RNA sequence: GUUACUCCAAAGGGUGUCCCUGGCCUUAGACAGCGG
RNA sequence: CUGGGGAUAACAGAGUCGUCUCGGGCGAGAGCCCAUAUCGACCCCGAGGCUUGCUACCUCGCUGUCGGCUCUUCCCAUCCUGGCCCUGCAGCAGGGGCCAAGGGUGGGGGUGUUCACCCAUUAAAGGGGAACGUGAGCUGGGCUUAGACCGUCGUGAGACAGGUCGGAUGCUAUCUACCGGAGGUGUUGGCCGCCUGAGGGGAAGGCUCCCCCAGUACGAGAGGAACAGGGAGCCGCGGCCUCUGG
RNA sequence: CCCGAAAACAGGCGGCCACCGAGGGCCCGGGAAGAAGACCC
């Protein structure tokens, strides 16, 4: 047991379906001052020929920032998926959604940058990175 | 350079003379004894061609700086009489075409000289006494590599008669 | 190689003759060589135009210039005219004189502040900004005084000889003392009872944390050092 | 160049129509217990469970959703045994022993039955087997095996199959066949709750089909889709060799094939249609029937996941000739619920 | 942790210095090559 | 050719015998028996009233070398079936201490550079081994054998991941059939 | 290797084996070993 | 426009290998000393036929095209994955070399592009051949007709291996080949059923990450492994419709 | 794991008939099978 008090990731069963490919726009749920990212790339995918890369909750995404304040326009950031519009399944077979597609910015380790998150998250995503539930007033 | 296959063999005729050789260039070495000269040692060790064969001065000249350097880190100036014996008379030329006519009108240019040698010539010697025979050996082998073709050494005596045998046993 | 030979011109008293030389050698012949230019060219004439085929006439150069030898019109050609390299030789060799001249200057210039050194990156960031214009037929030693200047306001900073004075408990003196001279300048070279080297090098400032890792890593970081005066 | 690999696998080859409905098991696995290693039924439907997790990994200890597949297993009856001995290359059958008395049903498989046969000849060829099986020459011993799709009112014509037996003696083999003979055989006495099994069975039918459903081709660009050519491979081949390759892929039969699967779960053995969970019997039959099957009376078999074939097809199942090395555990696992809403 | 039992079964050998191939203790010329240029395996660091 | 008969000797002792049946040698001594096939075209191996001769009528460099090894091979057996051969080993570490013990037919090493699996090396049988701390033994009746017991109890320690300068820890051979391993 | 030619890879190396020649030590020689 | 020409070019092929790609021998030296850990001048010896040239043996209505998409296969001079050797290899990483072609080698921006350049990921994002694989498979952006504009050359009609806009894509398969599906004869009388399994095919699997071993060995410190043991996922393959979507 | 008695040593076993007739096909009601044929009840 090396380094478990001080800690940016756990495990989850689920594994949800990949829903968002490359291009997809998402919103951004945390207090930084990006409001609007594009996806480009999925950390840790490999694909085949002409496949896009897709990502759902709980996997974390290299993106650009669109709209917000200038000092993070035009930069490449880090960021998780926390909510998604295409349903996935749970361990009693009961499917779940939520009303849209979301992410929150963090550091290549898994650290975000902010304080605060808004609205409900989900149990996955809040299980594989242990640092945001904490910043999260609702898990779902 | 191009290599020197091409001007290895001595198939063509000689091409020995600059009063009719339009453009013909200067040959790149000058110096063909080297050490002591009026010294009169004991052995001489002579190179000799073991085929007919074309010698670039190119080649000559490498010959010449790395055998002298050897002999005069390994055995002194105040001896080791050393000796080129053959002379670059020969005149080497290529056909100007690599926009180009090709083969139209192919009679080359010249570009450079060769000496050439007849089998069982002597082309270089080495004069040195006894004590030495080790280094002098090291030269012909030095030199045998920087070569077209092979070549062997032999021993000679004054009155010039072959101890090359006896010489090789009883070191 | 006639097949990557680039073109240098020479236009005056109204012709044009183009040159086909060795874009690498041509290089050096105008930065100020002992010059082969038989090297230098690809073929041996002066020609209206390289993709054509024209070498223009004997006596109409005669008339112009005032000389026969094809080879002394095409040394003047190079002299006076502008060498056809490509932009991606142009932008390399560009980079590459200027990286040069920012580790000329890094090595032996810091801030009087504190005695911090000035990294390579941003002294090129400083450069980019101030505008500088680096030569590329220039020598760098020789150009690099005007950078100096045009790139002092925007980042200040002298040329502060560091002198210092180090110990060393002479254990593996015989493994340190080739290793440190290799750098030079080393002074008063004095010793002790204990067989402990104790000296006073006046080596150039900027490179401080090269000297102290090495040490360190050579003695097992069982060495003693202090600043002296900065003399400049 | 680009690198991708190719197009479906060249394991299932020649993919052609399977030789016969029932499918033929070709090895058998090596098993210490003296048994009977198979059972012979028939697909019914699938439903859902919700069990507590036993098998080793994440996830353990957990409730979780579960497909199971249901199949209807009536008895079996015995009505032979062989002998196999060595030849010059492989086995080779030494000789046959029947029953006397067959049901009348056997005869639409079997059209040429004997005359007489009375039960003292039966019994001589018996002894004349035994005698022969008691020096040595013998190798293998199997049992001969008819279904009987009467009991479930499905049809009358039966499925006539042969089965091998477990251990490594001829002579207990024989033992227990000759204590077989004649008899109904149930599955029960078979098969243990737990256990992993592999299925044999012919797979649905589809007809003939195109190369993009066939070996997962890709569809051409909008612009061949508007010439003609959308759903075609580019081409047959190089200039040299000057011939088609047998790799090229191309339209066929798809479907009806005999395949085999590996390692799925006995969750529970059920008798005359009823399960019981918490000392309560409960029927698997969902309300309605089960689409395109009605029924269960007999007895049947849960197994985990998916099977090949169509509703009323004859399935085989044999014991894990290739198991995992972290098996779970021999024992009928906690059920929660059981699904038996309408399923169409 | 010297160990001069290590060292003589790991350091007896020679090492080509065309191919590479280690070679026995007292060899003349190599094994794949005939090269007459073997220097021992290096015991301490050069260097 | 080299001569004409080369004919090499050897005289039997104590209480030695020796057979031959066809291209095997028999040598039964005061302690065990051994057994080897020895063949080759040409040579002949044959006993005379005390004395054990191997022959070759014509021979080349290569019938030598072939027959003077044989001879040392009889020698060998004959000395095994009289006497026996030891060979000895040494353990050393420098950290984690790890412990060598014996298994039946195996030897299981365990604590090698702190590893959490043991290693294990295979005695052949007729061999012996006895380990009293750093020092190990092995002691049996014919040498091929004990030493590749003894090779195989060596190669069940050898590291290719690090610097071996640095990495020395392991089981080293010290003395073969009484002679001492120096550089 | 089992190739007359049409239509067959080298410089440089080899205590691989079979031969020829010429010197030098020998009844205590040329290795190893008891003993500086 | 007519008549001809493979007596003669462009064009693929044959030949050749100067050039090209890949190597070797010897040893001046560089490497604190130390040729050979690594690098290795000058000079000599080669392999391949994947670059360009040379020649003009084949074809003058065989097909005259580049690039891309799609589909299959082979070579190794190996980029990753498996196993080893030396080191100027403490550890983490790096250099160099040996065995191995079973599997992998991807997604995007500008440009008609091949190539080259850049971006973010990745275990790595190798390079070649098959008529520069593949138009009786697609496309038609470039190139190479007839229309038109600019610059330059020319008295002019005009031209430019200079730039730019626009500019036709045919087939009922005779033989063989392949994917699947049937009817016969033979196997020395006819028929029903169950088996054997000679031969052929297979990637049916390949790879990554996390936990623990362990802040341990190593190391002055900074930093920082491994054998075993536990889990999860990506790519590929084969099936099914209980659940969810169309 | 898939194909496989046309495997030219063109196989083994059990049973039925012949030395009027065993058996098979057309036909009829239909699919879980299917381009015609074939397959299954
Ligand atoms: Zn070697």
């Amino acid at each position: 047991a090396k380094k478990g008090a001080g800690a940016t990731r756990g495990i989850s069963p689920v594994r949800p379906t990949r829903a968002l490919p490359i291009g997809a726009y998402l919103k951004v749920a945390d207090n930084s001052g990006a409001k609007v990212i594009q996806i480009i790339g999925v950390v840790g995918y490999k694909g085949t020929r002409r496949r896009l890369a897709a990502a759902g909750v709980g996997d974390m995404v290299v993106a650009t920032v669109k709209k917000g304040r200038p000092d993070m326009r035009h930069q490449v950031v880090r960021a998780v998926v926390v909510r998604q519009r295409k349903e996935y399944r749970r361990l009693d077979g009961m499917r779940v959604k939520f009303e849209d597609n979301a992410a929150a910015i963090v550091t290549p380790e898994g650290v975000p940058r902010g304080t605060e998150i808004r609205g409900a998250i989900a149990r996955e995503a809040a299980e594989r990175w242990v640092r945001l539930g904490s910043i999260a007033s609702i898990v779902l | 350079l191009r290599p020197a296959k091409i001007d290895r063999d001595v198939d063509k005729p000689a091409y020995t003379r600059r009063e009719y050789i339009r453009g013909a260039p200067g040959p790149k070495i000058t110096i063909f004894d080297m050490g002591n000269l009026s010294a009169e040692f004991e052995y001489e060790v002579s190179l000799h061609a073991e085929q007919a064969m074309q010698i670039r001065q190119n080649a000559l000249e490498a010959i010449r700086i790395q055998v002298n350097r050897y002999l005069q880190k390994n055995v002194g100036r105040s001896n080791y009489h050393f000796k080129i014996r053959v002379y670059p008379f020969q005149v080497l030329r290529e056909n100007p075409m690599a926009y180009g006519n090709g083969m139209r009108r192919p009679f080359g240019k010249p570009i450079g000289l060769a000496a050439r040698v007849r089998k069982d010539q002597k082309i270089l010697t080495v004069w040195v006494n006894g004590q030495h025979l080790k280094f002098a050996l090291g030269a012909m082998h030095r030199a045998k590599m920087k070569l077209p073709y092979s070549a062997y050494y032999r021993i000679y005596d004054k009155e010039g008669n072959d101890v090359t045998t006896k010489v090789l046993s009883t070191m | 190689s006639v097949d990557k030979a680039v073109i240098a011109r020479l236009k005056t008293h109204g012709e044009t003759f183009e040159i086909l030389v060795d874009p690498y050698l041509a290089r050096d012949f105008k930065e100020g060589k002992d010059v082969p230019i038989e090297e230098i060219l690809a073929t041996p004439y002066v020609f209206k135009d390289a993709h054509k085929g024209d070498k223009a006439s004997e006596h109409e150069m005669e008339k112009i210039f005032g000389t026969s030898d094809p080879y002394e019109v095409a040394k003047i050609i190079l002299r006076k005219g502008e060498v056809q390299l490509t932009a991606e030789q142009r932008r390399q060799m560009l980079e590459d004189k200027k990286r040069y001249i920012a580790t000329v200057i890094h090595r032996h210039a810091v801030d009087p502040r504190t005695g911090y050194p000035h990294p390579v990156d941003r002294i090129l960031r400083a450069m980019e900004e101030a505008g500088v214009h680096i030569d590329i037929f220039k020598d760098a030693e020789a150009q690099v005084p005007q950078v100096i200047k045009a790139i002092r306001p925007i980042l200040p900073l002298k040329l502060e000889v560091k002198v210092i004075a180090v110990k060393i408990p002479g254990d593996y003196v015989g493994r340190a003392y080739g290793e440190v001279r290799k750098f030079g300048n080393i002074k008063r070279e004095e010793w002790g009872s204990d067989g402990s080297w104790m000296f006073v090098i006046e080596i150039p400032g900027g490179v401080e944390e090269e000297f102290y890792e090495k040490l360190n890593a050579l003695t097992k970081g069982e060495a003693i050092t202090k600043l002296l005066e900065r003399k400049g | 160049k680009i690198h991708r690999p190719r197009r479906g696998s060249l394991a299932y080859s020649p993919r052609k129509r399977a030789k016969s409905i029932v499918p033929r098991i070709r090895s058998w696995p090596k098993d210490s217990e003296v048994r009977m290693l198979g059972f012979a039924g028939y697909k019914a439907g699938m439903t859902h469970i919700l069990m507590i997790d036993d098998s080793p990994g994440l996830t353990k200890g957990k409730e979780i959703f579960v497909p199971v597949t249901i199949v209807e297993v009536p008895p079996l009856f015995v009505y032979g045994i062989r002998a196999y001995k060595q030849g010059y290359l492989g086995l080779e059958t030494a000789t046959e022993v029947w029953f006397h008395d067959l049901h009348k049903n056997v005869a639409r498989r079997i059209k040429t039955l004997p005359k007489n046969y009375n039960e003292e000849a039966f019994q001589a060829k018996l002894g004349q087997l035994e005698d022969l099986v008691n020096d040595g020459e013998i190798a293998d011993v199997r049992l001969l095996v008819h279904t009987q799709p009467w009991l479930i009112g499905l049809k009358k014509k039966p499925e006539v199959m042969e089965y091998a037996i477990g251990g490594d003696d001829v002579k207990a083999k024989f033992d227990y066949a000759k204590e077989k003979i004649g008899k109904e055989l149930r599955a029960g006495e078979v098969l243990h709750e737990g256990e992993l099994l592999d299925v044999i069975a012919v797979t649905k039918g589809k007809g003939t089909q195109g190369p993009v459903k066939r070996w997962g081709v890709k569809v051409q660009f909008h612009k061949a889709q508007r010439a003609g050519k959308g759903r075609h491979i580019g081409n047959l081949g190089p200039w040299h060799p000057a011939r088609v390759m047998w790799t090229v892929p191309q339209a066929g039969q798809m479907g009806f094939h005999h395949r085999t699967e590996f390692n799925k779960r006995l969750i529970a053995i059920g008798e005359n249609g009823k399960l019981v969970l918490d000392g309560n019997e409960i029927e698997i039959t969902p309300k309605g029937g089960f689409p395109h099957y009605g029924i269960v009376r007999s007895d049947f078999l849960m197994i985990e996941g998916t099977i090949p074939g169509s509703f009323k097809r004859i399935i085989r199942v044999r014991p894990a000739i290739r198991p995992p090395k972290k098996k779970p555990p021999v024992e009928r696992p906690q059920i929660t619920y059981v699904s038996r809403e309408s399923k169409q | 942790a010297r160990f001069p039992e290590a060292e003589a079964r790991i350091f007896r050998k020679l090492v080509c210095m065309r191919c590479g191939a280690t070679n026995p203790w007292g060899a003349k010329k190599c094994r794949k090559c005939g090269y007459k240029g073997l220097r021992p395996k290096a015991r301490e660091p050069r260097g | 050719p080299v001569d004409a008969w080369i004919r090499e000797e050897i005289e039997i002792p104590e209480g030695v015998e020796v057979t031959v049946e066809g291209n095997t040698v028999k040598v039964k001594g005061p302690k065990g028996e051994l057994q080897r096939e020895l063949k080759y075209p040409g040579v002949q191996i044959f006993t005379e009233d005390g004395k054990v001769v191997i022959y070759k009528e014509f021979p080349r460099k290569k019938d030598v070398a072939i027959v003077r090894t044989f001879k040392a091979h009889i020698n060998n057996m004959i000395k095994g079936v009289t006497e026996g051969f030891k060979y000895r080993l040494k353990v050393v570490y420098s950290h984690f201490p790890m412990t060598v013990k014996v298994q039946g037919d195996e030897v299981v090493i365990e604590n090698f550079l702190g590893e959490k699996n043991p290693r294990r090396a295979k005695i052949l049988p007729g061999v012996t081994v006895k380990v009293k701390g750093s020092e190990i033994e092995v002691e049996g009746i014919d040498k091929e054998a004990v030493g590749q017991t003894a090779a195989n109890i060596e190669q069940a320690t050898r590291i290719t991941k690090w610097d071996r300068r640095v990495f020395q820890d392991g089981i080293y051979i010290v003395e073969k059939a009484g002679k001492p391993i120096k550089f």
